[PDB]
């Protein structure tokens, strides 16, 4: 089937991976004993460019990440090695999850999540090796370990939206959502404890600037209940809220975030737009414990599916979780 | 690497064709679209007297001549494949001819995935708005108001997410679209002010899976005709008509034209070259029954265009474009169609091997061209460029020259249809069955693959070698292997089976033309398919799948392998260095094997070429040109840095070394032939400053920035063009007037004239 | 059948274009501009307008 497909390419002149996607992967290596300490190194998945095979140490714990060069048929060559969450004591097993920006491929972001009411979440960004060191290219290699926790109504991971915007990563803590922008070099995100490292040492924060933008959820909900709720004039109290990111537009730097706010508290679903450019506008209101949270999240995912717009292949956010 | 790209031959494939009144209301015009080429022809009594051919800085993918109310003549809307839209208005004020660009702007959204079917551009019949399919699940809409200084295009979410093709219906009080989505047909009316997809005129309906075309039937008939294999269906609310003539089953219909203004007569074109006349019976104003009529055959049609006096312009892309005349009477062979004039077109250049058949260092380019029934060898020599065509009536793959016997071995494939009567009969009596002598492999070791040896003077097929059944011939080259001085015709086949997607068996077959008789000297069976071959210091370098094995020609008259390496498709050899162009691994280097350096950046290369020992070039599937060098660093040398980037705009299929008059010849599906020539650093700097200043003084039709047009562009990344000189721009410099030369030279005549003269 | 239409009988009875390099400049009448607001954003704001 493949040969006539190439013949069609030779004549039509139109060749795209989408119509070369029906073919199975030609190369399939066992990767048995080929990876060092076949245990000592667990690979997640192929990189977006494909020239790297990310793998991390099983292991307090250290979680040493190691990038491996990928050849058609040969031993993989470890090309990078970092301990990810260094200034982070670990007493649990974390399901490692690493992603890359849709187009800003210079650096990747890894999120470690584990199995009570508070769950440990660890995030750190590392610069992929550019294709004394006395090499400015290597000097780029940086590290930004960060750690926080969330309340029992754990926020949805939604990794793609969390990183839809280039140069920026959205983290939704239980009480605020932070837009960290680790830009290395005029300014962005304008019109959290993030210890930085790199080469196994901590420099001052070629220079990299982390632009952090946060909205305190409780304050913005007080504003919305004060100014933009017809039944807000009779609002008594709100206890807990879940924040779900519907969509992130990087062109206009807007993120649409939903809140399933809960004489008794009644279930609602209040829509919010945040202009990252500079500044909160209420898009749509709503009307009148774990089960309602789940139903609300189900509603959000229905909305996202009902307005899914396939991102151009190559502008997707690859999620890499073994 | 500092290279100079110029177009020796302008592309000739017809991308699109629109009939209207651009130059003047009274004068009928047939605009012809070729990659970055807009040809305007005024139909006259003598014929199509050409008017002007203005060059777009983009691949013309959407071309519609529409008449807004109040405009004396129809305006022109062009949308390049680089997503640049423009509105052109012809203006022959006095002697001066100027194509004023009324509107100019980019419409790229850089959000949705390019649609699987080709870009699609509709215009509202009442000229209210322009509909543009750009990405899956989206619909770019442009208002057509004249008052506002800035037209505010917007998008509306198409829910289907897989639409074959759309069209704007006729007579609806509001602009309603009618399309087919993967299959069913649905209609949603469009509101310009509300910017939403309101319910359409009629409900959705189910249609055959092969339905792939909607035609907007004009009033008074109304409704739309969905075209698909054994699926000629007419949709108009209650008026749901359908028809499945057996004549349609032969091939998918690919073209449609409105012969009758009322819509009673429509023209159909298919891949097989047949031309069907589609009739709508006129009942009182309704349709009783649909009918189609075959009128004969023509060259493979990309777009049909009915002209006055019952003549049609069969726009072609897989071959030669014809001016077929529709005779009211039937021909003796039952062909209502008669050819009158046939416009030349190199079409798909599958391969080319420059040869100096005569003396005087005048390299003459023989080129395998066309496909299916229109496959033919082309012979072009500098004058201007006289082109001799030798039809083969079958698809040629590649050609190699054997000067020993003064013959041209071409790999030809012809399509045959299976039947229970015997094995299988051929569609047409092509050259494979018209060869003087015929033989078959028949060695133990639908498409019929043959090796057609052809004379270099009379150009007549001397011998044909039909391979085994299901044997897919892939690669061919001629060289004198080893010590043996008899030049051999070494070819690579694939034992492709329908059950297996990827091949597993293939045979490297050594041939030699003995005084008119092709002898199978050797036949080495190789696991997998032989994708490409090339001589290497007297040893054949095969390419079995991803593996790349060199072979030795023993005195025992057999092939023995030397070493392996680890989907290789493109093998070019210079000295001891082997350049391997994989399909996704881009460029790789080798030596005699040991890997040297690979360009890690993924690119779907279509052809590769080794300019110099350290300047390696290839063209990807994005119609773009990149040259990568080998930096000489214990391991960084194993990295190939892409020194120069360029967006050619054509799918180069082959890279051949030589020159008609360094130099590299390349061939494109559109039929463009271009010259890649190296430059010195000082000369490159001078030429780049030259081009920069020229861009400032030369205007751009459609206000398209030349830097943007030539800038590298792929689905992942876009970078400005480096290491490459557009060439054609510099050629324009000589054509402009001396007062404008005075401007372009600015601070720094005859010397620039001389340099561009030698560049010509 | 074959009662084909003719826009003008004279054409096709007695039976390459020069490149147009623009030197002078005529100002463009209008400019295409694409709306950048996201489709969810526009739709939700429009529904907000309706209930406001
Ligand atoms: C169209 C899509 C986008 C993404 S996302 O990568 O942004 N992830 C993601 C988004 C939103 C939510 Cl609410 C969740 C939750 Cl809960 C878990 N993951 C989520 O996922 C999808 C998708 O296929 N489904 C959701 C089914």
């Amino acid at each position: 089937h493949v040969l006539k497909q190439l013949e069609r390419v030779k004549i039509s002149g139109q060749l795209s991976p989408r119509l070369f996607r029906k073919l199975p992967p030609r190369v399939c290596v066992s990767l048995k004993n080929i990876v060092d300490e076949d245990a000592g190194h667990i690979f997640l998945g192929f990189s977006k460019c494909g020239r790297y095979v990310l793998s991390y140490t099983s292991s307090f714990y250290i979680y040493h990440l190691y990038w491996w060069e990928f050849n058609v048929h040969s031993k993989l060559k470890l090309v990078r090695q970092v301990r990810l969450f260094q200034d982070e004591e670990i007493y649990s097993d974390l399901y490692l999850t690493v992603c890359e920006w849709p187009s800003d491929a210079s650096k990747v972001i890894v999120f470690g999540f584990n199995t009570e009411n508070h769950r440990d979440i660890y995030v750190s960004t590392v610069a992929v090796p550019p294709p004394d060191p006395n090499a400015q290219c290597l000097r780029h290699g940086f590290m930004l370990h960060t750690k926080y926790q969330v309340v029992y109504p754990f926020p949805t991971f939604q990794p793609a939206f969390q990183l839809k915007k280039d140069q920026v990563v959205l983290l939704n803590t239980s009480y605020s959502l932070v837009a960290c922008a680790v830009s290395v070099h005029s300014f962005c995100q304008i019109l959290v404890v993030t210890d930085l490292r790199g080469r196994n040492l901590r420099p001052m924060r070629q220079y990299l600037t982390v632009e952090q933008l946060t909205l305190d959820f409780e304050y913005v909900i007080n504003e919305v209940i004060r100014h933009d709720a017809t039944w807000g004039h009779q609002f008594c109290s709100f206890s807990d809220y879940d924040i779900v990111i519907l969509e992130v537009c990087p062109e206009t730097n807007q993120v649409l975030i939903n809140i399933g706010l809960l004489p008794k508290t009644y279930h609602t679903s209040l829509k919010v737009a945040w202009d990252l450019n500079t500044f909160e506008t209420v898009s749509v209101g709503d009307l009148t414990s774990g089960s309602v949270w789940s139903s609300y999240r189900k509603s959000c995912v229905d909305m996202v599916m009902k307005w899914l717009v396939p991102e151009s292949s190559g502008r997707y956010v690859n999620r890499m979780t073994n | 690497s500092y290279n100079y790209v110029v177009t020796a031959q302008k592309p000739t494939a017809v991308n699109g064709c629109v009939t209207g009144h651009f130059t003047s209301a009274e004068d009928l015009n047939l605009l012809i679209a070729k990659n970055t080429r807009l040809e305007i022809y005024v139909v006259t009594a003598e014929g199509l007297r050409p008017v002007k051919e203005v060059g777009m800085y983009g691949k013309i993918a959407v071309m519609e001549l529409f008449r807004p109310k109040g405009e004396s003549k129809d305006l022109l809307f062009i949308l390049t494949a680089k997503y640049n839209a423009c509105i052109l208005e012809y203006k022959q004020s006095g002697e001066s001819i100027d194509i004023i660009t009324r509107a100019h702007g980019n419409v790229q959204d850089r959000i949705g995935r390019p649609s699987e079917t080709g870009i699609i551009g509709i215009i509202d019949p009442e000229c209210r708005m322009i509909g543009l399919r750009l990405y899956d699940g989206l619909f770019k809409v442009i208002p057509l108001d004249r008052d506002n200084k800035e037209l505010k295009a917007f998008n509306i979410r198409l829910e289907e997410l897989h639409v074959i093709d759309v069209k704007f219906l006729y007579g609806c009080q509001a602009p309603t679209i009618c399309f087919v989505y993967q299959r069913h047909v649905k209609t949603y009316e469009v509101s310009l002010r509300e910017k939403e997809f309101n319910k359409g005129p009629w409900k959705q309906e189910n249609v055959e899976a092969e339905a792939s075309m909607v035609i907007a039937v004009p009033e008074p008939f109304g409704g739309a005709i969905i075209i698909g294999q054994e699926s000629i269906t007419y949709h108009n609310g209650d008026k749901y008509l359908a028809i499945a003539p057996p004549i349609i089953k032969q091939s998918t219909i690919v073209c449609h034209n409105r012969v009758d203004p009322n819509g009673s007569r429509y023209l159909l074109g298919d891949m097989e070259g047949r031309l069907f006349m589609l009739l709508l019976e006129k009942e009182e104003v309704t349709l009783k029954d649909l009918r189609v009529e075959l009128l004969g055959e023509t060259s493979i049609a990309e777009c049909l265009t009915y002209l006055d006096n019952g003549v049609v312009f069969v726009g072609s892309r897989l071959g030669d474009s014809q001016l077929v005349k529709l005779n009211v009477d039937s021909n003796e062979q039952g062909s209502y169609v008669v050819a009158m004039e046939t416009f030349t077109n190199l079409g798909p250049i599958v391969d080319m091997c420059v040869v100096d058949l005569e003396r005087q260092g005048q390299g003459q380019l023989v080129t395998c061209s066309g496909a299916f029934k229109e496959g033919s060898l082309r012979i072009i020599r500098n004058g201007k460029l006289h082109i001799r065509t030798v039809p083969l009536y079958e698809s040629p793959r590649k050609i190699c020259y054997q000067e020993v016997s003064q013959c041209f071995g071409v790999l030809s494939s012809r399509i045959e249809v299976q039947d229970t009567s015997g094995g299988t009969t051929a569609l047409r009596p092509s050259a494979s069955t018209q060869a003087l002598s015929s033989s078959v492999s028949s060695s133990k070791l639908v498409e019929v693959h043959n090796l057609l040896i052809i004379d270099q003077h009379t150009f007549e097929v001397l011998h044909a070698h039909q391979f085994l059944q299901n044997e897919y011939a892939l690669s061919l080259v001629s060289c004198k292997l080893g010590k043996d001085p008899n030049t051999y015709f070494i070819v690579g086949t694939a034992m492709v089976y329908p059950e297996e997607a990827e091949p597993k068996q293939g045979r490297i077959v050594v041939f030699q033309y003995s005084d008119g008789k092709l002898q199978t000297v050797a036949e080495k069976e190789v696991k997998g398919a032989v994708y490409s071959m090339v001589e290497f210091n007297g040893k054949l370098l095969a390419s079995i799948n991803s593996t790349v094995r060199l072979y030795e020609w023993t005195t025992e008259k057999e092939l023995r392998t030397e070493c392996n390496h680890y989907m290789a498709l493109y093998l070019k050899t210079k000295g001891d260095f082997i350049l391997v162009g994989d399909l996704m691994r881009s460029v790789l280097l080798l030596a005699y094997f040991e890997e040297i350096a690979r360009d890690f950046n993924p690119n779907w290369m279509s052809a590769v070429e080794i300019l110099d020992d350290d300047n390696f070039l290839g063209a990807e599937n994005a119609f773009n040109l990149f040259v990568c060098q080998k930096d000489s660093t214990d391991e960084e040398r194993q990295h190939l840095q892409e020194v120069g980037l360029f967006h050619l705009g054509e799918f180069v299929n082959v890279f051949c070394h030589g020159s008609l008059v360094g130099s590299v010849l390349f061939g494109t599906v559109n039929g463009m032939i271009g010259l890649v020539t190296s430059l010195s650093e000082s000369w490159y700097n001078l030429l780049l400053d030259m081009q920069n200043r020229l861009n400032k003084v030369i205007k751009s039709v459609g206000k398209i920035e030349h830097s943007f047009w030539r800038s590298f562009h792929t689905e992942r990344k876009t970078e400005p063009a480096t290491g490459f000189i557009d060439g054609d721009l510099i050629e324009s410099f000589l054509d402009i007037s001396r007062p404008k030369m005075q401007e372009v030279v600015a601070n720094l005549a005859d010397d620039l004239i001389k340099v561009v003269e030698e560049l010509t | 059948l074959k009662g084909l239409p003719v826009y003008n009988k004279s054409n096709f009875s007695r039976f390459r274009p020069s490149v147009y390099l623009p030197t002078r400049e005529y100002p463009s009448e209008q400019i295409i501009v694409t709306e950048k607001t996201n489709i969810l954003l526009r739709y939700l704001h429009q529904q907000w307008d309706k209930k406001n």
